[PDB]
DNA sequence: CGCAAGGACCGCATACTACAA
């Protein structure tokens, strides 16, 4: 199925730490990666969980603009389920089940996991842009041809859903290959000397094929609105660098933030037993995308307001657009705040 | 898991060898245990080359040229010097040859001096050497804390 | 020849200002960045303070220029002082004010292009006394008074530490272990080591009451006030800032000797403060100890030659 | 998510600050926390949370916390809430095993009961806002950068989203600066008497002619921090503000911080202990810092009637921490790391 | 085929420091003075500026500060131990800031074969700041190796 | 007329699969 697709773009306002599994190796709590390549990633389970929680919390306040009507959980449930609805309302009061809209879209709760599946699917969020310190200029966005390759693959997958031939052609228009150390750099990052763009601890050579970079910016303008998540897109167009695969992988491993944290005793004035530990944080301004898919709503006796893939897609688009999300652990210490552009 | 067993055996062997020298002297045993514990922190902050340079610097001698071999830890005067020479010797030995030709891990440096190897190589060699040093240090921390006084 | 080692436009701007033609207000900015290299005839372009004085018309002229530049920031210094006093009162800290018995110099050894420098405030340029120097001189004076009176008991109680210190001194000095004399300096070193890592056994001698000023302070009170490696101290040593009223008329800096350096002239007022972080009332004893230390030992480099003494 | 109200905390340093970041082998032995990619200084939210919780617990223990114009006694109030188990809680609290009732409710449970429930505050990072830089004519300018303004706009958008009030977005919507690499939108006071130039540190550069920007900035400060920038009149700040490009701004935060050469002189020789020589790095005084705190509904079961709504919690924190003096970073006793805090909305 | 500047920094620092030990093995005073100068330079750089420190080095070498040629300063010319150490330190710093590790190496300096003093004289602030950063890093590494071996 | 951090503490405690088929 999955007759409709919405691309979600995330911008990290603050450093984000999505907790990995067992805390092994030298670093205590590392970010989630993939052994297959080594790049950072966010598994779809956490994304679906946070989206479901936000959706349910919004629905409980009757702030969800269901076709600009502010659908009421109790009223809609009574209209749909009729006689038994009241009983379900009690289950909603006990925080056992969930209101009608979120149950229909994201699937039911644990105790009722035998009626219908979830009408949505949330893919893993993959990196697309990585901040990196630079000598001239500051804070250069970086990316690699493999990322663009995966992006083209995702576009092709979308085309198998909505027949977006123009998007496929636009993606196929871009084809670059930096060999070992040369980079495609914007005008700002270029050192005042002859080429020689210096990223972190590496000195590179610029390559004069910047049109491709421009095309990439166009793709962004095609995908995530006009302003680049609240900034002038052309402003970011001056600070984009494309580098080889191995260099990008090296950046995605030895440039995440590393932080040491301690606990202070009540009155001793110094650390205590089991107080010192380490954490790894994904840098701010990291751009990561995903792929949300929607198929046929499998819920029984769905409401007339939301009874087609187009309706669900519109609801998701309006509810999540320039909104804000809390992602991962370390919430109370200001970590995980992101801006979502659909 | 063969590499894991190799690392565990090597860590136990070096910690036992440290136990043999100045077994009663809790000064050398205590200093070495803290030195192994605090070592991985430096590597994360400053990289492998900087940590190796610091280890070379803390030794109190002319230290002409650079040699992972030689530099007998017992020849060092102060107990801290002996412990630091021991730590450097163990780490450099593991990175150079591991446990031997027939071992599962023959060492990434092909028997070469780790500092010279870092000085004349590519980036990826430095990366893998860094990761391997981090892993062996992680094992050595536990094994030295467990039994050494 | 006053050629400057700065890019040409800033070079000519600094040259214009240096000959009393502009009114640059940050004295630290003038001294640190736009340094007037002087290339007097038959010599390379040296940079010592002597050459700088030779650049100005006279030593008095240079002193007047420096005093004027320092005084130009009077309003900002006053506002900052008001904020600082508000902070002192907010934390319930004892504050007092002394004056310099003689010339003062703090941080003479700080490395700069000129052979000498002073700890001048970054934002305003007025010299000031860091709280670290206060805490250090207080601890050193407490150690001296404790060792001078109850020297024998301290030397006898911690015999192993005394032997270890003697061995270390003999090794460092390349002399015999027995050759080390048990003078007051060895006692001071032993006490310093006692307040170092080997501070657990100090509780054995935690009964002597040193007569600081007119009050008896126990060694346990010393540990509770100054703080140890395993427990943070309960007394905060703020910094010292000269009152702007004195700077209004009296000059705040002076030259002192062909090797010259800047020092605070005698009679300059300085206000100090001390707080009690915890409920312990050791603030009064700490204030008395600081006052006695300033009166007797003083704070500042070259303290042997009378520098740094403070009266009441 | 669960937040409904927010407060913008402003920090004004009156003494040099030093937030520790471990120890390195570089020239500076004790550097400060910085973001990796940008390289600008920063104070993480964890340190702020720890300091705030410590101060709150200290004030509650001395029964000096005044909620709704009444002291929140640790033993008395918790007696009503915990009911039968209050005796166990009181004894445990006295044994320094768990934090008092109010701290537990607000800043979340203590280490022993970490799995009980969650907190209600989300104190965030402290991004730089105004860097005090020495100036040639005038004194001590407040340099800032367009990146800082953009980040500030983002935080204001987040605040307006939490509060559902577009006034903040409207206020910040006018911010749009495009300063070049050698031009500053300087205030009148900092302008050198000459060809409309400013000498900041070692950089001299022309002054772009623009208006209706700096004033806007000052207006923002008047929206949250009352009318006085940490006590001083806002007019001097308005006349003493400069804005420069990202490159020079970064160049300033790398070579315009306090550097000290602290030592430890041994008693025997009287000069210096072996290895007693190192350099410490400090943020300058009069640095303007800002951070965001978000407040959600309390999660502890059977909470006291006084603290049930996020509004009450916000009022409590605003009353407690407004115009207070706090300690941040190391060397507390030495005399470094004291700041003045201001709240707002 | 890619080496970070860290590899080249250590390679360069090892080259010069080892080049002193074999040259002046008997002159322990020269080695000590060189080590002290390498320890003390970064604070001067941080306090005054790269141009200031370079001019100071020239002043201790009784040479005019307006026209310089690092390629024409034989360290063996100076007679005093302090003078010889200062000449060596200045030559090493200027050579690194001009050619880096080498033209073949990944890093080839910053001034592109220009005297660093003149480069600071006739460039904008950003170039000076980046050159200052590079000088700080190499000075750190040279101090490390000099303390370790000298 | 030179001196050149050094040790403490180095993830704790809790959760540790449920219901259908």
């Amino acid at each position: 199925m999955f007759e409709k697709a919405v691309v979600f773009g995330l911008y990290s306002i603050t450093p984000v730490h999505a907790g990995s599994g067992a805390e092994l190796s030298v670093i205590d709590l590392p970010i989630q990666r993939e052994r297959h390549t080594g790049f950072p990633v966010i598994w779809g389970q956490s994304l679906k969980g946070v989206l479901r929680s936000r959706f349910r919390q919004l629905e409980l306040d009757e702030k969800i603009e269901v076709e600009s009507q502010k659908w009421k959980w109790k009223e809609k449930t009574k209209e749909v389920l009729k006689e038994k609805a009241d009983e379900f309302i009690k289950k909603v009061e006990e925080r056992k089940r969930d209101p009608l809209l979120t149950e229909i879209v994201f699937g039911p709760a644990t105790d009722g996991a035998s009626e219908h599946a979830g009408a949505v699917s949330v893919g893993d969020a993959k990196i697309l842009l990585f901040p990196v310190r630079s000598a001239k200029g500051v804070f250069a966005f970086v990316t690699s041809p493999i990322v663009i390759q995966r992006l083209k693959e995702d576009f092709e997958l979308v085309s198998e859903i909505e027949n977006d031939i123009e998007l496929k052609q636009i993606l196929s228009r871009f084809k670059v290959e930096l060999s070992n150390n040369e980079t495609i750099a914007g005008n700002a990052l270029i050192l005042n000397g002859e080429n020689k763009v210096i990223l972190e601890d590496i000195v590179l050579k610029v390559k004069s094929d910047s049109n491709v970079i421009e095309n990439l910016v166009e793709v962004l303008k095609t995908l995530f609105g006009d302003n680049f998540f609240g900034k002038p897109i052309e402003s970011i167009k001056e600070r984009i660098a494309i580098v080889s695969d191995d260099v990008f992988k090296s950046f995605t491993r030895f440039s995440t933030e590393i932080v040491a944290r301690v606990r202070i005793d009540a009155e001793k004035g110094t650390v205590a037993r089991g107080g010192l530990w380490y954490e790894e944080f994904l840098p701010s301004d990291t751009l990561m995308y995903s792929l949300i898919a929607v198929g046929s709503p499998k819920k029984e006796n769905l409401p007339k307001e939301v009874d087609n893939t187009q309706k669900i897609v519109n609801v998701l688009k309006v509810t999540f657009n320039n909104a804000f999300l809390q992602i991962g652990g370390d919430e109370t210490v200001g970590k995980g705040f992101v801006k979502v552009r659909a | 898991r063969e590499i894991e067993q190799e690392r565990a055996s090597f860590a136990f062997k070096v910690v036992s060898d440290i136990k043999d020298k100045y077994s009663q002297n809790k000064k050398v045993q205590g200093k070495y245990s803290s030195y192994a514990e605090k070592a991985p922190t430096i590597i994360l902050n400053n990289g492998l080359g900087a940590t190796l340079a610091f280890f070379l610097s803390k030794l109190e001698k002319p230290i002409d040229d650079v040699d992972y071999k030689s530099i007998n830890p017992e020849s060092f005067g102060n107990a801290e010097n002996i412990a630091y020479a021991f730590l450097y010797k163990h780490l450099s030995t593991w990175l150079a040859e591991g446990n031997g030709k027939d071992s599962a891990f023959s060492g990434l440096t092909n028997g070469e001096d780790p500092l010279k190897y870092i000085m004349e190589k590519t980036a990826i060699d430095v990366a893998i050497s860094t990761e391997e040093a981090l892993s062996i240090l992680n094992w050595i921390k536990k094994f030295a804390k467990a039994m050494l006084e | 020849v006053v050629k400057y080692p700065v890019n040409s436009e800033l070079a000519n701007y600094a040259e214009k200002f240096w000959k009393k033609e502009l009114a640059i207000y940050n004295l630290s900015l003038i001294l640190n960045k736009m340094t007037p290299f002087v290339k007097r005839r038959s010599e390379s372009y040296k940079s010592s303070l002597s050459a700088v004085k030779e650049i100005f018309k006279n030593v008095d002229d240079f002193q007047n220029f420096l005093n004027s530049v320092l005084r130009r920031s009077l309003d900002e210094y006053r506002v900052f002082f008001e904020n600082y006093e508000r902070l002192f009162n907010s934390f319930s800290s004892k504050i007092f004010s002394m004056r310099t018995k003689s010339r003062l110099v703090v941080g003479l050894g700080d490395e700069s292009v000129y052979e000498t420098s002073i700890r001048l405030h970054r934002n305003y340029g007025v010299p000031y006394i860091p709280g670290s120097a206060l805490k250090g001189v207080a601890k050193h004076y407490a150690f001296s008074i404790l060792a001078r009176e109850n020297g024998d008991e301290i030397l006898r109680i911690y015999e192993s530490v005394k032997e270890d210190l003697k061995a270390r001194i003999a090794k460092r000095d390349k002399i015999k272990k027995n050759d080390v004399p048990e003078d007051y300096y060895l006692t001071a070193a032993v006490i310093q080591e006692l307040f170092e890592k080997k501070f657990d056994e100090l509780g054995a001698i935690r009964n002597t009451r040193v007569e600081i000023g007119d009050t008896v302070i126990s060694v346990g009170d010393i540990v509770k006030i100054f703080g140890t490696q395993k427990e943070e101290g309960s007394v905060i040593f703020f910094d010292a800032f000269p009152t702007p009223e004195q700077l209004k008329d009296k000059p705040n800096l002076e030259l002192d000797i062909p090797i010259f350096f800047l020092t605070v002239p005698a009679g300059v007022e300085f206000t100090f403060a001390v707080a009690s972080r915890d409920l312990d009332d050791l603030a009064e004893k700490a204030e008395k100890l600081l006052k006695e230390a300033l009166k007797k030992f003083g704070v500042g480099a070259k303290t042997s030659l009378g520098y740094g003494r403070f009266d009441a």
